[PDB]
């Protein structure tokens, strides 16, 4: 995850909090250090290879210091709710083929020009019901979108029973109309699915989609049967994978930039971020200005990430520490 | 059995007997090939320059 | 909001997913200060076996 | 007195080339490692057996 | 000190890029011992019988 | 840490023990599977990339199946004890240079032809007692050896007093004769150190030494003053830093043998073992025999590493499972 930097960015994992430079026993222990006359601030961190300190922060040249919670970084997955238009017809047409189209916007390549379309076709029948049509439509999408041969996950598709009205019924390529025993299906949800991830090689990305419809003859005129609607998301990709790449990136400023170039002849960097966790982040923006002519600023950032137990204890304790040592006020989250 | 300098990246690796490919890979003698007559330009109708 | 907008912009246009593109960096005729910036991208690779 | 020796190797080692991530070495009688250019694996197997 | 330094040769690199070199070592070994056990899996104690 | 293989060795980590294949959710989780007839045995481990299964163990082709505890893989740091041989004299003889010489056997080059000698010297004075010699000799040794100038950590110099006789007070290059205020010092123990480790690049090794001595003159006789005698060790290098490379090697059979050679274009492997914890091991050696003429065996190993902190609870539970499933009688440790 290559990012933009305001001339530098540096990261320190606050696994623990020790209150003294003496108590820095294990990696990830961090202490905020500021003199009584609050003019400088820095952090003594315990590295896999010994103690280490961060650049000193002039409490006069600090621009913004803010803590961001884990949920702020959790990508809510876009989910649509496609139903058939009660205007055209509240029920399927006897002998029409309903072909739903899912145009995917950012496919393998970065650009919006890298398009990819997936279809779900359902030829309706006399006596067919709406629930039965949603059933078959979702199953067709499953075979096309939730198949196992697809190179990359594309979308999740569900079903909702009016009786439930909130529970989403998964519909996978193994599912079959015998397993979907209901008659009050209202809609078809199509949700965004998390793409893969690799530290330093595949950043956390997504591929978005819009559902498009083809036109059916309802009396004698071509018309669209469906209305695609965006409803509140309910799934979120957690922060663990972003912070990890952030550390994989921001530790090359404090150290080795040749992360792996030179395979036998390299210098491995041990990391302290577990991508299976949820960290709250804290960023401080500050600068250095020189003397009598070197007034040009050098804006800099020092980021601290702490795991969230659900109530932001590690960070709130870290905030109290920095605030009582620096006189700052960083608005505990 | 120690580091000559401090920027000594490797240590001496040694084994007895039956040598497998992962033996040769763990000593950095097995590498993937690069096909240069093989390249994939993604397919798209690039509508920039329009 | 540039362009003459004085009514505002509705929230329907400001929700998750709204796609934004870069148009240009306008500046004053006299006494204008620094604006704008440049950006880059990288390719990828794939692999096979026997 | 009588003495035996043996060394087993898989068949894939017939004309197996080495990537030479790190230089490939040829143990000598003196005990001195030496740098060798040979890219094949049996060159060295032969040497060590003799 | 200038003269002292001049007593050493200079080498022209091409950039400020970190560099490395291959260091060749030795081969002749003898293996330490962790412990010895009886025919029933009981260890010696440095004061036991032969 | 290239190891020798009996035609192959495989390793499967056990971070959790489950009862069924439907409970395998988190990676590292493992379960042993065997038909009720106890004719085959195989393991279902949850890989980071999904469920996976071990090779099949023909239960009547089992050669040996034994476990190993953490305390049987921790290298014990060997340590001598240096003293004044009361035969020559039990007190320092004024005017004589006591030059100790620690010879180091396996220094950089992985051999015994790669020798390295560090020294320590002391000139004795009239009122110098044995306690004063031991400390001054210790500080002298610390300066030469405890060097951070040194590219390697070679030895740890400690002292002992007749009062404690077990508590070893340490002597670093920082200490000074004013910090060592005891009047009853008896010896100078010298441990060997752990060296720096890097999985796949720097295997766990040690530098062994013996404290030789030089000759003083006493009555016109060249005579050694000291006697170095090994003492029962007290400290051990735990296992984690060794299992980590075991599976780093035993994963390239299951997976990618190019564990990074064209760095960008690789299949990065996720390793579940923490190189900072201790593990008990369980090796199962077996073979595959063929039909009519193909009786030539093919021996195989199935290594299993289960974190065992304190009592060997995890591996004991694992063993009870394999013995209940396969009817084996592996011994619990």
């Amino acid at each position: 995850m290559v990012i933009s930097i305001n001339q530098v960015r540096q990261l320190y994992v606050a696994k623990a909090l020790k209150a003294n430079t003496a108590a820095l026993t294990t990696a990830g222990d961090i202490v905020p250090k500021a003199d009584t006359a609050k003019t400088t601030l820095y952090f003594q961190s315990m590295s896999p290879a010994g103690i280490v300190a961060s650049d000193k922060i002039n409490l006069k040249h600090v621009l913004y210091a803010k803590a961001t919670p884990s949920e702020a970084l959790a990508h809510k997955l876009v989910r649509y709710s496609v139903t058939l238009d009660a205007d055209v017809s509240a029920t399927p047409v006897a002998g029409q083929n309903y072909i739903l189209r899912l145009a995917f916007r950012q496919y393998i390549g970065l650009s919006e020009e890298d398009q990819y379309f997936k279809y779900g076709e359902v030829i309706a029948r006399s006596g067919m019901t709406a629930s039965d049509f949603y059933k078959k439509m979702a199953i067709s999408l499953a075979k096309n979108l939730e198949n196992k041969t697809e190179s990359t996950p594309l979308v999740n598709i569900y079903l909702i029973s009016a009786a439930a009205a909130s529970t989403d019924v998964p519909v996978t390529s193994a599912t079959k109309e015998s397993d979907l025993t209901a008659t009050d299906y209202n809609q078809i949800i199509i949700e965004e699915t998390e793409q893969p991830w690799v530290l330093g090689m595949m950043p956390q990305a997504f591929i978005p989609f819009t559902p498009q419809f083809l036109t059916i003859t309802v009396d004698g005129e071509d018309r669209l049967w469906g209305v695609a609607t965006v409803v509140t998301p309910t799934k979120t990709v957690p922060d663990g994978h972003l912070i990890a790449d952030l550390e994989y990136f921001c530790m090359g400023a404090r150290g080795d930039i040749y992360r792996g170039m030179g395979y036998p002849n390299i210098i491995k960097t041990t990391y302290l971020v577990d991508p299976g966790a949820v960290y709250d982040v804290l960023d401080i923006h500050y600068f250095y200005t020189g003397s009598n002519e070197s007034v040009q600023k050098s804006e800099k950032t020092i980021t601290l990430v702490a795991v969230d137990d659900g109530s932001h204890t590690a960070m709130n304790a870290l905030i109290g520490a920095i605030n009582t040592a620096s006189g700052l006020t960083i608005a505990t989250l | 059995a120690g580091k000559l300098g401090k920027f000594q990246m490797l240590g001496f690796q040694h084994w007895k007997g039956l040598t497998s490919d992962n033996h040769l890979g763990a000593i950095f003698q097995q590498a993937p090939q690069k096909a240069t007559n093989l390249m994939v330009q993604l397919l798209a109708f690039y509508r920039g320059k329009s | 909001l540039m362009g003459g907008n004085t009514q505002g912009v509705p929230a329907e246009r400001l929700q998750q997913g709204e796609r934004f593109s870069i148009e240009f960096a306008p500046v004053e005729k006299e006494l204008s200060r620094k604006v704008g910036d440049v950006r880059f991208t990288s390719p990828v690779s794939m692999r096979n076996e026997w | 007195t009588t003495i035996r020796i043996q060394h087993k190797v898989a068949g894939n080692k017939l004309n197996k080339k080495l990537a030479m991530g790190i230089p490939m070495v040829r143990n000598l009688e003196s005990g001195k490692q030496v740098k060798d250019t040979a890219n094949m694996w049996m060159h060295y197997v032969d040497w060590e057996v003799e | 000190l200038d003269t002292f330094l001049n007593s050493f040769p200079t080498r022209e690199f091409e950039d400020d890029n970190e560099y490395y070199w291959d260091v060749i070592g030795s081969s002749r070994r003898n293996i330490p011992l962790v412990e010895a056990r009886d025919e029933n899996g009981v260890v010696v104690a440095a004061n036991a019988a032969n």
